[PDB]
RNA sequence: GAGACCGAUAGCGCACAAGUAGAGUGAUCGAAAGAUGAAAAGCACUUUGAAAAGAGGGUUAAAUAGCACGUGAAAUUGUUGA
RNA sequence: UGAGCCCGGGUCGAACGGCCUCUAGUGCAGAUCUUGGUGGUAGUAGCAAAUUUGAUAGAACAAUGUAGAUAAGGGAAGUCGGCGGGAAUCUGCGAGAUUCCCACUGUCCCUAUCUACUAUCUAGCGAAACCACAGCCAAGGGAACGGGCUUGGCAAAAUCAGCGGGGAA
RNA sequence: CGAAAGGGUCCUGUAAGCAGUAGAGUAGCCUUGUUGUUACGAUCUGCUGAGGGUAAGCCCUCCUUCGCCUAGAUUUC
């Protein structure tokens, strides 16, 4: 989950942000190598801001097109049944004059 | 588009059907009546035009031809047909011993992987002296036949291409009696045939092919059949002589391949026939060259034609240079070659 | 596991870098683009946008300087790392067949990929000097064993198992030593005395490696360790 | 204490967790849902395998009575056969 | 005759029937009927709400175009425009000599730039509207009523993609 | 046959580097120079018809090289 992946960045910017500047530059060092470590394994690690935000927006755009796609649909649907029972009405009028 | 050829139609053949023939009269004396070649590409000619009453008379013109590869083809079978209130149909079929690997794959179609057993049994009675059998089916073709087409296929394993399965097509034998006919075939068996025996110089003939398929950017738009009619042979090649692309006004000892090859097709070693005018069909493709229905009304046909040179500059570009040795003579030395030397 | 070599890390190419190149995609067979053609107009992107869709994972670049200086960026696609070793001294195939009694050319072995043997490089910890050893050597490890296929000794085919590539580090656990990387392939010969000799026979080429500098990312990122410049806290 | 009453879509909304679960800001609205077997004797044990699952084997008069359980129609579905 | 009744075969396990009367909450195809269950549509549309936050998984791709805009160019049309700047040519740096264009429009199109909208496959998940039964064509079929029917033309399984024919004042 | 090379053929435009007082000029140093010299300097001259590319839908090689071989799954009188 991108969110779940923005919590532990979020988390790891403010142990960083704690942590002291000597050491900031330290553990940097630190989980730079261990990154290159899993990464060169293999396991394709996913921490980057401006892509998890890009992915995000993605989503959302995503759910506002389907949105949309719901309201003309449903609006199509309502419609229909309107039209069903508007004609029902007139052929009910046509018997009355008959 | 024109009604006569819609609704637009897959080839069912890659080859090309010939359906019609030119009619018969025993007057004639014998002679084939189609052959076969594969469209190596183009070249253009200067002409010194021989057209009275035309605006360029006697004046260089210049035209784009085909050029048609067009190895010897051999003689593997005859067929006689017998006419029938529900058309024409094969009535027998005979075929020739020795028949080539090649045709042989044309019978097959996983060669790779099949033992060669195809016509087998047929050359054993070939050779048992089942010649009253072979005799028998001759008789027939002659007896009851009135109309007679050699099997003639064209040679891949000469033609400068990858493929390697032979081509195959019948071609009717006009210009006689029956017997005459059959027996003339008879002769040709395990003959090879060349376009000089065929077809000949500066005359008008019919071209079938596939025209080829558009595809990938209201259906099927491309790899048509189409037999264009009215195309006329100018020259014919023959390959061994190496001065085919030479012609009298220059004395350039050239083939009628240009620099480096023609694109996407090789370089001919055969006999070939160059065409005037655009053909149906691309390059390796198998073209299908046969004689005119009806005999001609226009000065285009038995006009003579005499040649001045064929283009051979490289077409894989803006070449101007005709020969290797005019190349190397007027670019001079290089360091490549110097440092080679 | 898919690697591709390249020249495109230097500006322009030689006689004597196109063959090393050559020698060493023959050694990345048949993990590997033999019909790669550099061109000038080609760039570090084209390459990697290339390599994205087409699956490989590792990229060696060979990189000539203006002062002659050979280059081997070794880089894990498609966000790095980077690991620049410096040619110290290197020799072609051509020339070690010359120098071989009886060179063997290559044949049916192009179909198997080459065994890693790794041979001095100090992965547990002997004197807790951590920078060296747990920051450069276990990405040593484990780059190199990245680069070639995971090999599983209980269901490898002992016939095809042909070529080793050798990776010998002149250097001590004590972190004394000259730092040098030594690469090597060897052709493997079994000659029935079961008892089986094996004879290595060398194929080529000899590398000398200065393990120079390292990046995060491809050619981008963070000097997160060179070896002359120490950058300050 | 009784009935020429109804017998689980019936009879009070409720035969059973029923003014319960649930909805609504709120006044209020308000369901669905019974039966193994005489007795759990509710499948020991072996063997598959990640399961609300099988093959043996056992209990019972019967398990195609196995807490999806008194009997088990039609709609609909699958296999075999014509 | 009929609504219905009796028996044979299987299942099944606790009550039930014939006749004379008495009684009634007593007989269903419809009610866009009530409740419950189950279909075609359909493994289709589409991944959309539902199913400590939120959340289909791989492969890809970066294109194709569309709408709205721009004190940008070009072409076209109409007029009462055209008879300093740029583009060139000729000649021996030459005041060097000579040739072409510049306008406006409440007019049309294209190209250039901006904003916005746009994306496929395989796996997994997976509805809804609607449904008396089904759809070749021609003429006839009194009541501008045809899908039934008559006479003909004919008529060969099953898929994907285009396409056009029917459904009084 | 199908992975390098070689040759052919087209394309662009004369590669890096080196050597030229060639270079509008600029700032210093000496016995002051009719190739003064040391530093910077776009750009011009020779190596250099150079350099590089050339099949993914261009040709040809005598082994130019090296490799691959009678598979394996179903169906049909």
């Amino acid at each position: 989950d991108p969110k779940s992946a923005l919590m532990q960045l979020e988390a790891k910017k403010k142990r960083l942000e704690a942590l002291p500047e000597e050491k900031r530059k330290e553990i940097e060092e630190k989980e730079q190598w261990l990154a290159a470590r899993r990464r060169a394994e293999g396991i394709k690690v996913h921490d980057d801001e401006s892509l998890l935000k890009k992915a995000l927006k993605r989503k959302e755009a995503r759910k506002k097109k389907s949105e949309r796609e719901w309201k003309e649909r449903i609006k199509a649907v309502e419609q229909s049944k309107q039209e069903r029972q508007r004609k029902r009405e007139e052929n009910i009028r046509k018997r009355r004059e008959e | 588009g024109s009604l006569a050829f819609l609704p637009r139609k897959r080839a069912a053949r890659h080859r090309g059907r010939v359906k019609s023939f030119p009619k018969d009269d025993p007057k004639k004396p014998v002679h084939l009546t189609a052959a076969m070649g594969y469209k190596a590409g183009m070249t253009t000619i200067v002409r010194d035009l021989d057209r009275p009453g035309a605006k360029a008379h006697k004046k260089e013109v210049v035209e784009a031809v085909t050029i048609i590869d067009c190895p010897p083809m051999v003689v593997v079978g005859l067929v006689g047909y017998i006419e029938t209130p529900r058309g024409l149909r094969s009535l027998t079929t005979v075929w020739a011993e020795h028949l080539s690997d090649e045709v042989k794959r044309r019978f097959y179609k996983n060669w790779y992987k099949s033992k060669k057993k195809a016509f087998t049994k047929y050359a054993k009675k070939y050779a048992e002296n089942n010649g009253a059998s072979i005799t028998r089916e001759l008789e027939r073709i002659k007896k009851y036949c009135t109309v007679v087409r050699v099997l003639a296929h064209t040679q891949i394993r000469k033609t400068p291409l990858k493929q390697k399965k032979a081509h195959l097509m019948e071609i009717q034998i006009n210009g006689g009696s029956v017997a005459d006919k059959v027996e003339f075939g008879r002769s040709l068996f395990e003959k090879p045939v060349t376009i000089d025996t065929i077809f000949e110089k500066d005359e008008m003939i019919d071209v079938i092919a596939v025209t080829k398929g558009h595809g990938f950017v209201a259906g099927q738009m491309g790899y048509h059949h189409r037999t264009s009619v009215n195309h006329k042979i100018y020259r014919i090649g023959k390959g061994d002589d190496e001065a085919n692309a030479s012609t009298e006004t220059d004395l350039t000892k050239k083939k009628i391949t240009p620099m480096g090859g023609f694109v996407r097709y090789g370089e001919v070693n055969n006999d070939y026939v160059m065409i005037k005018g655009s053909v149906p069909g691309v390059k390796k493709r198998i073209m299908t060259l046969r004689k005119s229905l009806f005999t001609h009304t226009s000065r285009k046909a038995l006009e003579k034609v005499e040649l001045k040179w064929i283009d051979t500059s490289s077409e894989f570009g803006h070449g101007a240079f005709q020969t290797a040795a005019e190349k190397k003579q007027f670019m001079g030395t290089l360091k490549k070659d110097l440092q080679t030397s | 596991p898919k690697s591709m070599v390249i020249r495109i890390g230097a500006g322009e190419v030689g006689t004597s870098v196109s063959q090393l190149c050559t020698d060493v995609r023959k050694v990345m067979e048949p993990g590997t683009a033999s019909r790669l053609k550099e061109r000038k107009a080609n760039r570090l992107r084209d390459y990697v946008t290339m390599c994205g869709p087409l699956g490989v994972t590792h990229l060696l670049l060979f990189s000539r300087s203006t002062s002659g200086n050979v280059n081997l960026r070794l880089v894990v696609a498609p966000r790095g790392p980077t690991f620049h070793f410096r040619v110290e001294k290197y020799s072609l195939t051509k020339d070690v067949r010359r120098a071989q009694r009886h060179p063997k050319g290559g044949g049916k072995e192009y179909m198997t990929p080459p065994l890693l043997v790794m041979n001095n490089f100090t992965d547990p910890k002997s004197d807790a000097h951590s920078k060296v050893p747990r920051h450069l050597e276990s990405l040593t490890t484990t780059a190199f064993q990245s680069l070639f296929p995971p090999i599983n000794p209980q269901t490898t085919p002992l016939k095809s198992i042909r070529r080793v590539l050798l990776l010998n580090r002149e250097l001590s656990p004590e972190n004394d030593g000259k730092f040098v990387v030594n690469f090597r392939h060897y052709l493997i010969t079994t000659k029935p005395v079961e008892r089986r000799a094996v004879k290595l026979v060398e194929l080529g080429p000899r590398m000398r490696l200065r393990m120079t500098k390292v990046e995060e990312g491809l050619c981008s990122g963070k000097v997160l360790w060179h070896e002359y410049v120490s950058k300050s806290k």
